[PDB]
RNA sequence: CGACUCUUAGCGGUGGAUCACUCGGCUCGUGCGUCGAUGAAGAACGCAGCUAGCUGCGAGAAUUAAUGUGAAUUGCAGGUUGAUCAUCGACACUUCGAACGCACUUGCGGCCCCGGGUUCCUCCCGGGGCUACGCCUGUCUGAGCGUCGCU
RNA sequence: CCGCCGCAGGUGCAGAUCUUGGUGGUAGUAGCAAAUAUUCAAACGAGAACUUUGAAGGCCGAAGUGGAGAAGGGUUCCAUG
RNA sequence: AAAUACCGGCACGAGACCGAUAGUCAACAAGUACCGUAAGGGAAAGUUGAAAAGAACUUUGAAGAGAGAGUUCAAGAGGGCG
RNA sequence: CGCGACCUCAGAUCAGACGUGGCGACCCGCUGAAUUUAAGCAUAUUAGUCAGCGGAGGAAAAGAAACUAACCAGGAUUCCCUCAGUAACGGCGAGUGAACAGGGAAGAGCCCAGCGCCGAAUCCCCGCCCCGCGGCGGGGCGCGGGAAAUGUGGCGUACGGAAG
């Protein structure tokens, strides 16, 4: 809610930052694996626990 | 803290602050509104700094 | 009204983050992580869950006092000396 | 995905094996000392009697004796290029030769099990004292030493 | 055979030690022969290639007695770019062609007081290895 | 400029202080820079001046404490920071003293009875 | 459920056995380990008798075994007292000695 | 007649079997056999010019010093008196955690020394060092109609 | 990668309401029906029964389909594409 | 003390073993994603080519997509492509 | 009343140390089932086993006889081979079940209290000086402080010991 304690705005912040997709300079490194963002977390889909 | 903003500020820029009003973003960093006391202009003191 | 309406009503958190495993286990009536037992000196395990224990050992970590020890180690435990200069 | 499959049971995708194999499996066998040397004599007696020694493909026809006994200065030997220039001279060369030409690649997974390459076997030198000879002839390709 | 018990001939393990070797390692694996003149000068049979070496093509397409100046020690590909040697792209504009350095003759080295030592230490060895069997 | 650490090493305890400040000041003038979105060259020098204050402050730093735990040698109680941090079991273990200590019993008795080298015939 | 004529058999493996199977791949590396600390040990006491002291010569006990000789543990204070030897001279020049051992003969 | 359906064959789909590969496992053996109040294991939060994950690291933050090494790093920029790697013995190591001022909000104290208000002189601000439990040897200060002693 | 002579086995599938993956017929089928209601013009646009603007006709009818919170959610807020 | 034990830990060496529905649950960003209030539960997922040489340019279309050219031994190998 | 001694206790952010928690394959001490087998079942079996609790080390535990034997006697502990599916236990049913002797792997032995004699001959710690110690140690110095006769050290222990 709009009540938040200090751990959980923290929290809350680093799942923000988390949820951005990859840069598209790391798809032509030489060991060029990753694809895309397999852990992109959509608010409404998936409910982050707590 | 908002003193030790308030003390840096001054220590850095040759500056005087009227007051320094702080909230935390939802990127987990501060951001500290400092408004500086009439002696000083924000529009003079940006420039020398290197913000425009 | 066992099901879907009775689902309408869960709006209490009983678990929130402990303080040392970081789960949501921390149970906050009885004030007891029902994963790590927090204010309990030890830390809770059992046998009868080899699974879980492996999950939470000592290789799962950083370890980053545990992997200079490894390494400083190989030389006898050294200290205070340096390699000859050039 | 794993939820409501189907876990343990041979027959199941995961699942053990049908009767685990144990490392208590009998892998060792032990054969009577008699026996050993009843074998041992009839494994030197058909290399003298060049019927035999043919069948089993060495290339054996322009060695002068069937037990090519040699002299006792085969062992203070040091080089590779005595070992091979004495074979040249005994006419033995050509068993060598054959198992050069046999260096082929294996068929199957014993290529990524660390036995990549195969080959045929060739002259069992037999010495009596150690002076040189194992070094000297080692690095030829076919040729087991034995005492 | 190999009669050390501390070192393997295991395909995996040789393989993954190829591919996971750190950059003052990959130097040694990127060895390249040198020519004839330069052996009989030196007594060295090799040496670690660099920048800025003139070098024959020996193997593949771009063969031949063609002496071009490298431009690049690509060690993470495990490849050098050599001056002249290159391929028209779609797009008009030319892209350098990954050489591996065994398929490769040094005919010039990049000669300074360290590049000497290394020289000098290895035709040095060579003897004393001579002399021990003649 | 590369600021080595050789040079460092000779310099006096307020030069030092007013070389990290100087930087400090130099990186806090390049940050900004960062903000405004301008020159790809002054992108480049954040790590350069980051690297900087780490080798001009781990000189200071390595002065400092070579200086204090040289007047603390010749002393019993030195603190903690300069005890030995050998393992923690191998701090609880006895001295080269305390090893070496042997009751009057044994040091009569190895002196009447020492072990003699001897062969036998055959 | 027995078929016929056949020996009547109890196989003791009623409880948790394959916990407590002890395989002997160990034992060519455990005779290599042995032989190695044996040389270091005889090349150590580099003078003296590799097999260490002597033992005295000792009757096995009890009827079926009296008519063999063994070696014993260590020499009778009563025997070294006649021999002429000093209980603890003995044990440094290589005499085993054993303060247990009655002589009834 | 044709459509429709059936069978077979060619080509094209859908699907990813087979075959070949393997920086991964499984098993057996060998040498060693090292954590922690001098703050462990584990957690959390952060850190790159462009960076989400993985990996590495701690406000000196994808690493400093040092040594060995000898010209790279490389997706794109940018700029030999030692680039880069490995080694690692010097320095460093945020907040929880046995977790240590009291509580787990990071909330409120105390005790001494510094620096701002000022050129110690009080409240306010900032920096630093102490402030857990149990126990051992000693030390200081005491308690007792416990046992005595002397006026 | 295979033949011959020996050697060893986790050695031969149609079925187990077998395991895992994949595809059919049914089938362009059942369906896309709770709570009154939509319409004319214009704009942007490659494209309009559904967007946006206007005009009309309507519904919620202050115990509301209106304005604000608590718990819960965690950037869903806002602009531009 | 020595001889004995050791599926944990640091490091090595090997195999008549398995070869991606197998072998560890895990050959990959795996104790990951996801599920459960929690204890706990827990996957799928390897391969272009020798080298990106990863298809400039013309042309139809609003675009996805095509048609010609072009690289390669080969696109009857076209980016999840032996 | 008052003042020192002693004993029995408090309190300190007093001086200086130490304990806690982790891992847990192996090791030590406790606690300790029920599946199952007996073609049912209750004693038995599963089993002193799984789960639970505590404590360690590079190994641990054990260990120098209040032993085995009945011999022409053996001689600490541990491990292997055999003894041996044996002597023995058991609704004498299902089942369970060691030891001595013998051959090796290894081999190693010791110390207090007590009894007694040596003027407590003994030990810990502070303060100053010198070498010099990343295992805090040796020397000099002190009518410096304490421990200790409610017994420290030397001799000495069942294989005998001590004095003359």
């Amino acid at each position: 809610s709009s009540h938040k304690t200090f751990r959980i705005k923290r929290f809350l912040a680093k799942k923000q930052k988390q949820n951005r997709p990859i840069p598209q300079w790391i798809w032509m490194k030489t060991g060029n694996k990753i694809r895309y963002n397999s852990k992109r977390r959509h608010w409404r889909r998936t409910k982050l626990g707590l | 803290n908002k003193h030790q903003i308030k003390q840096a500020v001054k220590k850095l820029y040759d500056i005087d602050v009227a007051k320094v009003n702080t909230l935390i973003r939802p990127d987990g960093e501060k951001k500290a509104y400092v408004r500086l006391a009439p002696d000083y202009d924000a529009l003079d003191v940006a420039n020398k700094i290197g913000i425009i | 009204t066992k099901g879907t309406s009775s689902f309408g009503k869960r709006r209490n958190k009983t678990h929130t983050l402990c303080r040392r495993c970081g789960s949501k286990a921390y149970h906050l009536q009885k004030s007891t992580c029902g994963k790590c037992g927090y204010p309990a000196k030890r830390k809770r395990k059992y046998n009868w869950s080899a699974k879980a224990k492996r999950r939470n050992t000592t290789g799962t970590g950083r370890m980053r006092h545990l992997k200079i020890v490894y390494r400083r180690f190989r030389h006898g435990f050294r200290e205070g000396t340096t390699p000859k200069p050039k | 995905h794993r939820s409501g499959q189907g876990a343990f049971g041979n027959m199941c995708r995961g699942g053990r094996m049908f009767a685990p194999t144990k490392t208590w499996r009998r892998w060792h066998r032990r054969v009577n000392t008699t026996q050993k040397r009843y074998a041992i004599c009839s494994a030197l007696a058909a290399s003298a009697l060049p019927a035999l020694v043919m069948s089993k493909g060495h290339r054996i026809e322009e060695v002068p004796e069937l037990p090519l006994v040699v002299e006792d200065k085969v062992e203070g030997y040091k080089k590779t290029k005595e070992a091979v220039l004495l074979l040249k001279k005994l006419k033995a060369w050509n068993d060598i030769k054959k198992v050069y030409a046999s260096q082929r690649m294996r068929a199957g997974k014993g290529k990524m099990r660390n036995r990549r390459r195969i080959q045929r076997r060739g002259p069992c030198v037999i010495y009596n004292e150690d002076n040189g000879i194992v070094k000297a002839f080692r690095n030829i390709p076919g040729i087991t030493l034995l005492n | 055979m190999k009669f050390n018990p501390f070192v393997t001939s295991d395909r995996s393990k040789n393989r993954k030690r190829h591919f996971n070797a750190p950059s003052h390692i990959r130097r040694k694996i990127m060895s390249s022969p040198l020519s004839k003149e330069l052996r009989q000068k030196y007594n060295v049979r090799s040496m670690p290639i660099r920048k800025d070496d003139e070098v024959q093509v020996v193997r593949g397409h771009y063969k031949g007695q063609q002496i071009g100046k490298v431009v690049q020690v690509y060690r993470k590909k495990y490849v050098i770019y050599i001056e002249r040697v290159q391929r028209e792209k779609a797009n008009g504009t030319t892209v350098h062609v990954g050489i591996h350095p065994s398929k490769v003759v040094i005919t010039r080295l990049k000669l300074d007081k360290d590049r000497k030592k290394i020289l000098e230490r290895k035709a040095k060895s060579r003897q004393v290895g001579k002399e021990k069997g003649k | 400029a590369k600021i080595k650490a050789r040079d460092l090493r000779g310099k006096k305890k307020e030069e030092l202080l007013k070389q990290l400040d100087d930087l400090k000041v130099e990186l806090s003038q390049l940050r900004v820079a960062k903000v405004t979105g301008g020159a790809a060259s002054k992108l480049s020098k954040i790590r350069v001046v980051r690297k900087s204050i780490a080798r001009v402050l781990t000189v200071i730093n390595q002065t400092q404490k070579e200086n204090l735990r040289k007047f603390y040698k010749g002393k019993k109680y030195k603190p903690l920071d300069l005890r030995p941090k050998k393992t923690r079991a191998m701090r609880r273990r006895l001295n080269k003293h305390e090893e070496s200590l042997k009751t009057k019993k044994q040091q009569r008795k190895e002196r009447l009875y020492p072990l003699r080298k001897y062969a036998v015939k055959a | 459920a027995p078929s016929r004529n056949g020996m009547i058999l109890k196989p003791h493996f009623h409880k948790d056995w394959q916990r407590r199977v002890a395989t002997w791949f160990n034992q060519p590396a455990r005779k290599i380990r042995r032989r190695k600390a044996r040389q270091a040990r005889a090349r150590r006491i580099a003078p003296r008798p590799a097999a260490g002291p002597i033992r005295p010569i000792v009757r096995c006990p009890t009827v079926r075994y009296h008519t063999k000789v063994r070696a014993g543990r260590g020499f009778s204070l009563e025997e070294l007292r006649v021999a002429g030897i000093h209980k603890k001279v003995a044990r440094t020049i290589g005499i085993s000695v054993d303060p247990r051992r009655r002589n009834k003969s």
